[PDB]
């Protein structure tokens, strides 16, 4: 169950700065 | 100023 | 961390707290692997050159903290060490090569909303996302500037390429580090500082939505300078060590 974080991932709700993360891996 | 911890801990 | 910001509530539940027994004092960052299982810094446990040398009676574990300093009753579990092991070939002496250790725990911690375990990289996945230009995000308690957050901190940085991390100092770099950070030019900020060492450098992958840890906080030549960047231990190049303990130690 690693990686998947209960309160965001599990509840599919993002954080507030992981796009900037995800629009980097080009 | 770190808050203490409960005894049992140490 | 510096020109970071306050992280959100179960943002890095794999987040933990090094802390010393008395004075009691927080003395690195570290991260969750697995619920018996706990991944540093080396050089948070000894360092010669500063009379550092701890044992696992001089500490504790603090895990699925939110602020700095206060006991965060029915959230924070604390624990016992019952072993520590340190790379055998960690380099005190010149660079802190190989900048790396594992701590297990008394007895397994039981997750919860604000406690997970983060993943370890496969060599697939390190292919893919450890690429210079693509951005991990680092968590930490550390200061502010080159003081201290009433709360866990986060920044994302851009991985850097090897030349320019080489270039940019007179210490010899090798194949188990990589260094991130903006540019002097890409006027954009942010840096790990003193308190945040032993901490994660992380990457979310775009293939299956899992984190993975890709490095540990290591060193740097002040914080958030220009022309400087921090420096990571590359945790893929030392998974085969990870194994091989975890294997053989329960
Ligand atoms: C860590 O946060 C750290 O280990 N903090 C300690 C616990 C709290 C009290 C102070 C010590 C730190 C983070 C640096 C981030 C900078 N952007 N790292 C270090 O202190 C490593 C440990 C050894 N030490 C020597 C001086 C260094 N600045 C530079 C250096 C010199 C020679 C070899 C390697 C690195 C350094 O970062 N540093
Ligand atoms: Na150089
Ligand atoms: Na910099």
């Amino acid at each position: 169950d690693c990686g998947l974080r209960p309160l965001f991932e599990k509840k599919s709700l993002e954080d507030k700065t992981e796009r900037e993360l995800l629009e980097s891996y080009i | 100023d770190f808050e203490e911890i409960p005894e049992e801990y140490l | 961390i510096v020109e970071g910001s306050d992280a959100e509530i179960g943002m890095s539940p794999w987040q933990v707290m090094l802390f010393r027994k008395s004075p009691q004092e927080l003395l690195c960052g570290a991260s969750l692997i697995s619920d018996r299982w706990v991944l540093t810094a080396a050089h948070c446990l000894l360092y010669p050159p500063w009379d550092k040398n701890f044992t696992e009676n001089d500490l504790l574990v603090r895990i699925g903290k939110h602020s700095r300093t206060r006991y965060e009753r029915n959230i924070e579990k604390i624990s016992m060490l019952e072993k520590i092991y340190i790379h055998p070939r960690y380099n005190w002496r010149e660079n802190l090569d190989r900048d790396i250790a594992l701590m297990k725990l008394k007895k397994p911690v039981a997750f919860s909303d604000y406690i997970h375990p983060v993943c370890l990289p496969d060599r697939e996945t390190a292919a893919s996302l450890l690429q210079a230009g693509y951005k991990g995000r680092v968590t930490g308690w550390g200061n502010l500037k080159e003081g201290q957050p009433s709360v866990l901190q986060v920044v994302n940085l851009p991985i850097v390429e090897r030349p320019v991390c080489k270039d940019s100092t007179r210490i010899r770099i090798t194949d188990n580090m990589f260094c991130a950070g903006y540019k002097p030019d890409e006027g954009k900020r942010g840096d790990a500082c003193e308190g945040d060492s032993g901490g994660p450098f992380v990457m979310k992958s775009p293939f299956n939505n899992r984190w993975y840890q890709m490095g540990i906080v290591s060193w740097g030549e002040g914080c958030d300078r220009d022309g400087k960047y921090g420096f990571y231990t590359h945790v893929f190049r030392l998974k085969k060590w990870i194994q091989k303990v975890i294997d053989q130690f329960g």
